[PDB]
């Protein structure tokens, strides 16, 4: 079964502000992963990411529901 | 600062509605003897110019810019005797010190 | 006037008694009860937590 | 030819008594009235979605 | 991390100033919550008789109600017995007491869903971003067992496995059960146990809406009427 | 106290109509609406300028917030 | 606090005023420490002690 | 055959007092407010009786009749929510009279301002303990934090917050004795409030010019009686609107959920009026002297009449002081944002900075301004 | 004199039905 | 009632009421000690008291 | 200088109601019943205050709140029988009220 909130979620990905914060996600990632040990924990480009995607998604979601 | 006074003046908003600065400060005990002070046609003027400073709030309107009162010629009439009350009260105060 | 204000000041003696007697009675009831101060004294504590924890 | 309010003050609003009985007979016109209007607007503006609009699929 | 992920706003069919409620999706939320919600939340303010009239009718929710158990004393001996539940009684709390709940659930307390929309801050969009936010957690923090990521949960971490996903019931009606489409029911299905007067308080404000437009008019009318007498007066001042 | 002996006025002439006779809403707009920007204009410079700065100090202490909760990018190491 | 309360005159009516006004500010600490029981007042009188309070 | 109107006594005090009151003609929107104040008082005693008739006050009912009464008593919702909506437009009402006594000058009223002041204390504490009526998790936690600041008192305080707990905490015996009060208390506000009425009548109104109004007057009806009218229409259309469409916009979340003396909410934040009294007393890093500040903050009201060093009364001719108390008015505003906000820079230096700026606007600023205002009037 | 005193002008705040003055009422103050 | 017989609507809503009248009892004893401050007060010997008031 | 007790208004209106009412000098004790009713009324008002102070309206909990307010709460026993017995007391008042009432010819007014 097919999810409207997948089809919804690959469409916001695709969008400009979400793939420029989903591209410094994985920047940070490899910041952090390259280093060994650190108490470095970057949740917060992982917030804006999900706040510009989900911001999409509830523009653009909910007319596939009923 | 004439010029300074005179948009102060304007700026306050009592010529707007036709008033004087005797007739705007408010009443204290020293004002309302020295009311009582006034001779009959200032105190006449006073209170028409009064009841059409109250006419023209509630209307929540002014008068025309022609018939707005001027620095120029804003008559100080209750200053006289506000001094004189202001004179004997302050006599009676140091009788009282005394 | 001795006398009189004697009689005067023993009513009003007796009266500020019974109205400070009063007055403590209603505000020591307002006061903690006797259910308040019974389950505060006491408290029951065990050991059956294991080490580095909080209860 | 008098007017429509003419009408009004001459028949009913001059006398207090029949001005306060149209009153009340208005209030009892005005209440039903409103009432269909204004629910006619509200199951019109949400049509398909309250109990009443989808009381037949499961009371039969 | 002190920082908190603001759900966004869904355009939910209720969300306008005058629209009700979908009672469809309040009933099918309603069945999301009797086979996935009720086996750990509680609902101790929700009974069949406020189910009736709104989602179910009488005879579909007095059946609903015989389905469960409900237990009642005391007997003639003076015990306590098992009896069909009727519409008068309330929903079944799945554990007695809270520390029953907290063993049966490592150390978190489920709360109870009778006010968690109007408790919780962004209300049923706050409920769909929990639900449909479960993700991995990014690199940088590991959490221990029952501990979940959700960055919609203040603190980030939550007691809850995901509770819904594709096909977790079966809809009466035939509707296909997404993940999405579960979530937006029982967040509906929230928003009435929240708020059982949601329609009935939206007719209402349309009346007062109507009645003030027609009346605030005409009590200035009436005020500038009684008013008229005194903005018109002009004043002269005639001295000898 | 009461109507009759509030005030000594002399000379002073009043005029008035009937409600009946005159309009509920003489010239609302025509002349209501230089009344109402002519007060505008008249007691603008006394409120706006501070509830202006009230709304920048709002939006930058929401800004000086989020900076705060933001990333410090000191500690790289 | 005014300019009306200035001077001699004045001065020698609180000269007058302050031994009623020290011995009703004194009733009043004894109105007080009646009325209170207060315990640090209360152990210091001479016979008022036996009270226990 | 006689006048009734003025021969009963009944009727010739309500001729008197309310019919041919003379009253000044020019009293702007600004002056229905007192009359609002009254009519909300009157929709709360209604309507909180109603809620005491459907209520229990008792801990581990209290929350549970509050629901029920949301969702068994017929129109209870309703209720309810007309008694906390109307809380908050009695409190906005409440301060748009007292801004109207500040800047038209009628704290010259002396008797009236003070027994004004003391309506205010009783309004506020009726208000917090009808807050903390439904037991919801911050109306306890915020009567746990208030009556901690009234712990704060040397060497009375400890004891006396044992004494207003009913023991050692918030529990049955302060949620009982708190709806008594609660229930009680506005009826003194009503008694207090002839009082008030009593005061204001031993005078009359004041004109927004503050000039000698007795040369135009006019009377209450059925003048101001139709503006009174359509004032309370306005203030029940905001009223009811922000019932029937806004009903959690002025309230808290957290208050729908049982109260917990375990768990706390990260936050503590309690109504807007309140959280102006948190933010005056979280300025200044004291106990004893944040709670001073509270007193003092509130008390400077009945302190403003002493500090009026100008020779107008109104400030519609005194445009210096118009701007300090838009300023004043501003930094109200400011104080209770900083008092919604959490505790972090910059929210400590602002509300300090604020409350600086308004206790020295008062205390200083304002007669500064109107001594500079009468030198420039030739006054000074 | 007292017959100085004319009442001003009011045409700005008339009825439309009480505009001119050679008009007589009774046939317009009824239906206002 | 506040239902069908004597319950906890009942005893809830008496509760209320009891709390409440007595205030309307002192508003109407204010009336009361009004009306009679209007009439004047009775002696026992029902005759016109004014020539011996004190 | 003035008189403030007869020049204050909230004081010339107590002094006019209840310190200067001219009042005969002939009534006798049945005339203090009155006051009587408004002191019972005032203790009532008090002592009821403190009752619901600690008193809970529920069913289930009516019956032990007053065991728990004659028991456990300091001297609410007195408080209790206080009211009962101050509200018999204000009967008493009544009747003999209405018995001066018709009595003495006070009903016409
Ligand atoms: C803009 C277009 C209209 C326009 O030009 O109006 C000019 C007109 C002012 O021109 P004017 O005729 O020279 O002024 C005399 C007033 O109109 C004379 O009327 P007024 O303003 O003195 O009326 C009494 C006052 C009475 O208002 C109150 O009592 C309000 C009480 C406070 C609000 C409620 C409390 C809660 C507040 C929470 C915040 O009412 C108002 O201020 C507005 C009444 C609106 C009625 C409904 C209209 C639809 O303004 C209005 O009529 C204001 C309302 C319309 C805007
Ligand atoms: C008003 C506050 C009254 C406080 C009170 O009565 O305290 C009891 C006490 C009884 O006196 P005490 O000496 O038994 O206790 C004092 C010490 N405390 C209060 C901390 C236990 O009275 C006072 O403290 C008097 C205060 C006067 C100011
Ligand atoms: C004047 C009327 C009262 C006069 C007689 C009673 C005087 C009095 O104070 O009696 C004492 C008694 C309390 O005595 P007790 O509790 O033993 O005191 C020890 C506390 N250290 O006090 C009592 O029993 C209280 C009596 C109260 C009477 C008046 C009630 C007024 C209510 C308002
Ligand atoms: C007013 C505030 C009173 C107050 O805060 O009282 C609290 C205090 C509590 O004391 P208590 O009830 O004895 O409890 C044991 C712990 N002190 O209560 C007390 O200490 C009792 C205070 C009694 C005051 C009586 C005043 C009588 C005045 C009579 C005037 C004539
Ligand atoms: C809102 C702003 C409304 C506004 O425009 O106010 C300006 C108005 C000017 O009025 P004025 O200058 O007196 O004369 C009329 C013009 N010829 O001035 C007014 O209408 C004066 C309004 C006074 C009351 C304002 C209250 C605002 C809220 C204050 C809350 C805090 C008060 C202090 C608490 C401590
Ligand atoms: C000097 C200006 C001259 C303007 C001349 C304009 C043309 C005049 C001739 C044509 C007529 C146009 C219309 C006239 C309208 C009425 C007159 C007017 O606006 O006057 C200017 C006005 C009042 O002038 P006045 O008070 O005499 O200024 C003395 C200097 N203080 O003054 C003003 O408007 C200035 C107000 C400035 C207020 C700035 C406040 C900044 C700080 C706010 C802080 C708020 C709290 C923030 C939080 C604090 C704590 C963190
Ligand atoms: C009561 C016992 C007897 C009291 C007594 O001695 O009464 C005699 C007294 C005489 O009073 P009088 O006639 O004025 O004598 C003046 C002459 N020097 O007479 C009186 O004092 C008469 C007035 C007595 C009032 C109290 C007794 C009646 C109380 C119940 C009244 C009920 C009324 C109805 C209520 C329900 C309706
Ligand atoms: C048993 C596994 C549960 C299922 C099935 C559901 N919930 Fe739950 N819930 C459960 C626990 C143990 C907790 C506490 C976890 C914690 O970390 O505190 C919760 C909590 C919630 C909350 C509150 C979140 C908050 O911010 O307060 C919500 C809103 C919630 N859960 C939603 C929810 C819904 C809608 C469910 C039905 C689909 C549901 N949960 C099922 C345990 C369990
Ligand atoms: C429950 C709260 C209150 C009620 C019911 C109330 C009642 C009233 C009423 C009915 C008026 C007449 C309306 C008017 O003059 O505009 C009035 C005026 C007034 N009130 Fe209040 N009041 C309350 C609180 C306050 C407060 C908090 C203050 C001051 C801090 C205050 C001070 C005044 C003053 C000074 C006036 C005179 C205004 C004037 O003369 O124009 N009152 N009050
Ligand atoms: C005689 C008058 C009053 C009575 C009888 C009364 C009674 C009550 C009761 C029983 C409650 C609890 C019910 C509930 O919260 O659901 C309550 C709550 C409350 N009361 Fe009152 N009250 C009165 C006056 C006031 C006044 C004058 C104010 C404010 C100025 C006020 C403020 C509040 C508030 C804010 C709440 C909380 C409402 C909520 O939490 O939603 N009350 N009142
Ligand atoms: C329920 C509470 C009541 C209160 C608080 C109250 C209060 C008072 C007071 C203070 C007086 C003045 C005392 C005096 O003049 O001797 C008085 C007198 C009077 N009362 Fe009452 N009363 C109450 C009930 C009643 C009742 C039940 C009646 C009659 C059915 C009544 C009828 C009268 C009359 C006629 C007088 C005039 C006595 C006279 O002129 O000598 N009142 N009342
Ligand atoms: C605001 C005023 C009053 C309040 C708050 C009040 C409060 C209460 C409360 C809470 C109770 C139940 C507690 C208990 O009985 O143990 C009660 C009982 C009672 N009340 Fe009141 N009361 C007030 C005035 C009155 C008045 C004026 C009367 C009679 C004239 C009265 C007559 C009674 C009686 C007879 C009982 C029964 C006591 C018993 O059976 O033990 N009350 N009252």
């Amino acid at each position: 079964l097919v999810d409207p909130l997948t089809t919804v979620r690959e469409h916001c990905e695709q969008l400009e502000k979400c793939v420029k914060a989903r591209e410094r996600l994985e920047l940070c990632d490899n910041r952090v992963s390259s280093r060994s040990q650190t108490e470095e924990d970057c949740t917060e480009e992982l917030f804006d990411f999900l706040h510009a995607r989900d911001h999409c998604v509830a523009h653009k979601l909910f007319k596939n529901l009923k | 600062l004439d010029g300074f006074r005179k948009w102060y003046y304007n700026a306050a908003g009592f010529n707007k509605l036709g008033l004087m600065r005797d007739d705007t400060l408010h009443e204290t005990e020293d004002v309302k003897e020295a009311i009582r002070r006034l001779p009959e046609d200032l105190y006449n003027d006073r209170m028409f110019r009064i009841k059409r400073a109250l006419d023209l709030t509630m209307r929540h309107q002014i008068l025309p810019k022609d018939q707005w009162t001027k620095y120029e010629e804003d008559k100080f009439y209750l200053e006289p005797y506000l001094k004189e009350v202001i004179r004997e009260r302050k006599e009676r105060e140091e009788w009282a010190k005394k | 006037k001795g006398f009189s204000y004697l009689v005067t000041a023993t009513t009003t003696v007796g009266v500020a008694y019974a109205a400070k007697n009063v007055v403590s009675q209603f505000v020591s009831s307002m006061s903690a009860s006797a259910d308040v101060l019974a389950m505060s004294k006491i408290e029951i504590k065990l050991s059956d937590i294991p080490e580095g924890k909080n209860m | 030819s008098p007017t429509i309010p003419s009408r009004l003050y001459s028949l009913l609003f001059r006398r207090t008594s029949t001005f306060a009985l149209t009153i009340a007979v208005g209030a009892l016109f005005f209440e039903r009235a409103f009432d269909q209007g204004a629910d006619a607007i509200y199951e019109h503006i949400n049509e398909g979605k309250l109990w009443k609009h989808i009381k037949h699929k499961y009371e039969n | 991390s002190d920082l908190e992920l603001h759900p966004p706003s869904y355009p939910w069919s209720h969300r306008g100033l005058l629209s009700s409620l979908d009672h469809t999706s309040i009933r099918r939320g309603f069945q999301v919550y009797k086979q996935v919600c009720s086996s750990c939340h509680s609902m101790d303010y929700v009974a069949y008789r406020h189910l009736v009239g709104v989602c179910y009718t009488e005879e579909e929710a007095k059946a609903l109600a015989e389905e469960v158990e409900v237990q009642d004393g005391p007997n003639d001996d003076g015990e306590m017995f098992m009896r069909p539940g009727k519409l008068s009684d309330y929903f079944p709390k799945p554990y007695p007491n809270p520390e029953a709940a907290r063993a049966a659930n490592n150390g978190a307390l489920p709360p109870d869903l009778s006010y968690i929309v109007r408790a919780r801050h962004g209300g049923e969009d706050y409920v769909f971003s929990l639900l449909t936010g479960y993700c991995e957690p990014p690199t940088g923090v590991s959490l221990r067992e029952g501990l979940y990521f959700n960055p919609y949960f203040p603190g980030q971490a939550i007691g809850m496995a995901p509770p819904i996903y594709t096909e977790v019931l079966e809809y009466d009606d035939g509707t296909p059960a997404t993940m999405s489409q579960v979530a937006k029911d029982v967040a509906t299905f929230l928003r009435w146990a929240s708020e059982p007067e949601h329609d009935h308080r939206k007719r209402m404000g349309l009346k007062m809406l109507l009645m003030m437009g027609l009346l605030l008019p005409l009590t200035y009318a009436m005020k500038r009427h009684k008013w008229s007498v005194l903005k018109s007066r002009k004043l002269a001042y005639r001295p000898p | 106290r009461e109507f009759g002996n509030l005030a000594r006025i002399r000379h002073v002439i009043s005029y008035s109509l009937s409600p009946f006779e005159q309009r509920a809403f003489p010239s609302y707009f025509s002349k209501g609406i230089p009344n109402v920007l002519r007060r505008t204009r008249e007691r603008i410079l006394r409120v706006a300028p501070p509830f202006v700065v009230v709304y920048l100090i709002y939006t930058w202490g929401n800004q000086e917030f989020e900076q705060s909760k933001r990333k410090n990018p000191a500690m790289y190491e | 606090m005014l300019s009306r309360f200035l001077g001699p005159r004045y001065r020698e009516l609180a000269r007058n005023w302050i031994p009623t006004a020290g011995m009703w500010g004194t009733v009043g600490a004894v109105g007080l420490v009646w009325a209170t029981d207060w315990r640090l007042i209360l152990d210091w009188v001479p016979y008022i002690n036996g009270k226990f309070k | 055959m006689t006048n009734m109107r003025k021969t009963h006594p009944l009727f010739k005090i309500i001729n008197h007092s309310f019919i041919d009151l003379p009253a000044p003609s020019n009293i702007s929107s600004w002056w229905n407010f007192g009359s609002l104040l009254g009519v909300c008082l009157m929709v709360q005693i209604i309507t909180g009786l109603f809620l005491a008739m459907h209520y229990t006050s008792d801990t581990m009912t209290a929350f549970s009749s509050v629901t029920h009464i949301c969702r068994d008593v017929n129109y209870g919702w309703l209720i309810r929510y007309m008694h906390a909506n109307g809380a908050s437009m009695f409190f906005i009402c409440l301060f748009l009279h007292v801004g109207r006594g500040l800047y038209y000058g009628s704290y010259t009223f002396m008797e009236t301002w003070n027994i004004g002041v003391l309506l205010l204390f009783a309004v506020m504490a009726t208000a917090f303990m009808g807050y903390v009526l439904p037991w919801g998790q911050m109306s306890f936690w915020g009567a746990t934090v208030i009556t901690n600041l009234l712990s704060a008192i040397p060497y009375i305080g400890t004891t006396l917050v044992e004494w207003i707990w009913g023991g050692f905490s918030v529990d049955k015996a302060t949620l009982t004795r708190f709806f008594a009060f609660h229930f009680i208390l506005p009826f003194i506000i009503a008694a207090l409030a002839i009082v008030h009425l009593l005061f204001l009548h031993e005078t009359g109104s004041n004109n927004p010019t503050g000039l000698n109004s007795d040369a135009d007057k006019i009377p209450f009806h059925p003048y101001y009686t139709i503006k009174d009218i359509l004032g309370i229409l306005i203030m029940f259309l905001i009223l009811m609107t922000l019932v029937l469409f806004f009903p959690d916009m002025l309230g808290d979340p957290d208050n729908y959920m049982p109260a917990n003396p375990l768990n706390t909410p990260p936050h503590i934040k309690p109504e807007w009026y309140f959280l102006f009294a948190y933010a005056i007393l979280r300025s200044i890093p004291n106990k004893l002297g944040g709670v001073l500040a509270l007193i003092l903050s509130i008390l400077i009201l009945a302190l403003m009449p002493f500090l009026h060093t100008s020779k107008q009364r109104s400030l519609m001719f005194r445009p210096i002081t118009q701007i300090l108390y838009w300023i004043l008015v501003a930094n109200l505003l400011i104080l209770t944002w900083i008092g919604g906000q959490p505790v972090e820079h910059p929210f400590i230096i602002i509300g300090q900075l604020a409350s600086i700026s308004y206790f020295s606007i008062i205390l200083i600023l304002m007669p500064i301004s109107g001594i500079i205002e009468d030198k420039m009037l030739k006054l000074y | 004199s007292h017959t100085d005193v004319k009442v001003p002008d009011f045409s700005d705040y008339r009825r439309a039905e009480v505009l001119d003055s050679t008009k007589s009422s009774k046939e317009s103050s009824e239906a206002r």
